[PDB]
């Protein structure tokens, strides 16, 4: 749904995995690539922080 | 270390970093008081720098 797909967004941004995990490829590859900009988003943040 | 390690920064600093890199080349004025110092001053940096 628009609920269930704000909460797949908002939970790969905080690195706490949901409970949706996409099937059918085309949605594997939003799923795939949210997943590598909210690795480099959090991992560029963590090492500025300092 | 790719965010903030430092700024590349010049390889001279000061009078005496010009004494010692021999790479990074000298400069002056020929008919000027700045030349006129350094020919007539001795204190162990500005002879070296006129030498
Ligand atoms: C442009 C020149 C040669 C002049 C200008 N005033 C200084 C002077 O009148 O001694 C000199 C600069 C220098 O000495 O580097």
């Amino acid at each position: 749904t628009l609920l269930n797909s704000f909460w797949f967004g908002v939970g790969a941004l905080m690195q706490q995995g949901s409970e949706l995990m996409p099937k059918a490829l085309s949605t594997r590859i939003v799923g795939g690539i949210w997943w590598f900009f909210t690795l480099i988003i959090i991992s560029s943040y963590t090492a500025n922080l300092a | 270390a790719f965010l903030t390690v430092e700024r590349m920064e010049s390889p001279i600093d000061s009078a005496d970093d010009l004494a010692k890199q021999t790479k990074i080349e000298y400069g002056a004025v020929e008919d000027g008081a700045t030349m006129t110092f350094f020919k007539k001053s001795k204190i162990s940096t500005y002879d070296k720098m006129w030498a």
